[PDB]
């Protein structure tokens, strides 16, 4: 068409980071660090990516809250729990479970959602 | 994922509305598409002067629809001798995954929305970016945009290839403004920009000392 369109993200497929069947009781310092790689196919990169969503209390700036109190999902840029991810080509990000409290957790299953914005120049 | 038909939208101030085509590129699942406007600081505004409707709509796999952008009477309050900046946003609400213990990513697209007053309405073949002036300074150039339009600079090199290909920190000059960018020195500077349609034209500059102007 006359207008150059925006890039297609991982072939218009749905993006879901699955942690399989795991007990919310982990070390949250090296566990189900699930890495995800989503492809970016553009027409012509001039694009910015910002990730936002509900966060748990505390001083962490890369952790999403879940449907389980004291349990969240921490995010990191690229493959590896090294550099954090503050809340044609590809984009890789690592997600790892994180519990900010000792004691019992009300929930064996968990799910959360984050927004990934493609901001065009 | 739900996608937009363009990377920037230009709202012709002479009209009261316009539409943007969207489409659900997923071939399996239906998606909800949220649309909203944000001001120049990327803060959501729900009261105008530019409105998006519908705020939410359902899209069947492979289906396409549109979003209507319209103005309110307060649109008259914006300056009419220059463009104003807004951002259009479209966020998809994916279907609930059956598998539990998952992180669902909701994709969103955010593009610039240029309100262009009727008083500065442009012709179909008009190119105002050739009015840009480059002034050589230590470490790069001070770019001057004397026009009433926002100008997004995506490249600057000593050749056509460098301009369009070369690594460059994209910057957008607001109407009648200027700003310095880092860059090597070039005999005949070439500058690339993103136009109203998303095309990326290349310009050629000729210099007279430290001041360079489009040939």
């Amino acid at each position: 068409n006359v207008y150059i369109p925006p890039c297609t993200i991982n072939n218009g497929q749905n993006i879901v980071v699955d942690f399989g069947n795991i007990n919310p009781e982990h070390v949250d310092n090296s566990r189900g660090e699930v890495t995800k790689t989503i492809s970016i196919s553009c027409p012509y990169g001039s694009l910015w990516i910002k990730v936002t969503g509900n966060t748990m209390g505390g001083g962490q700036n890369n952790v999403l809250a879940t449907n389980i109190t004291h349990f969240g999902i921490a995010l990191y840029q690229g493959k590896g729990m090294s550099t954090p991810l503050t809340l044609r080509s590809t984009f890789t990000f690592t997600s790892v479970p994180f519990r900010n409290g000792s004691g019992i957790l009300n929930g064996g299953d968990f799910r959360t959602t984050a927004s990934m914005s493609m901001i065009y120049n | 994922a739900v996608s937009l038909d363009r990377t920037r939208a230009v709202f012709d101030g002479s009209e009261k509305s316009m539409t943007l085509d969207i489409s659900n590129d997923n071939k399996q699942l239906p998606y909800l598409a949220q649309a909203w406007i944000e001001n120049e600081n990327q803060e959501k505004i729900i009261t105008g002067p530019v409105i998006a409707t519908p705020p939410v709509q359902r899209l069947e796999p492979g289906a396409k629809s549109m979003v209507r952008l319209s103005t309110t009477p307060d649109i008259s309050k914006l300056p009419q001798d220059r463009e104003s900046l807004f951002y259009f946003n479209l966020r998809e609400i994916p279907p609930r995954s059956e598998k539990a213990n998952v992180l669902q990513i909701a994709l969103q697209t955010k593009i610039k929305l240029f309100y262009r007053p009727a008083a500065i309405k442009t012709r179909p073949n008009e190119v105002w970016q050739d009015q840009l002036i480059l002034n050589k300074v230590s470490g790069g150039y001070r770019i001057e945009n004397p026009t009433p339009y926002y100008v997004t600079v995506i490249g600057l090199g000593g050749s056509e290839k460098q301009a369009e290909e070369g690594e460059f920190e994209t910057v957008m000059l607001s109407p009648r403004s200027e700003q310095t960018v880092k860059s090597a020195n070039y005999n005949t500077p070439y500058l690339s920009y993103i136009n109203d349609y998303g095309g990326r034209p290349v310009l050629s500059f000729i210099c007279n000392g430290s001041r360079c102007s489009v040939k």
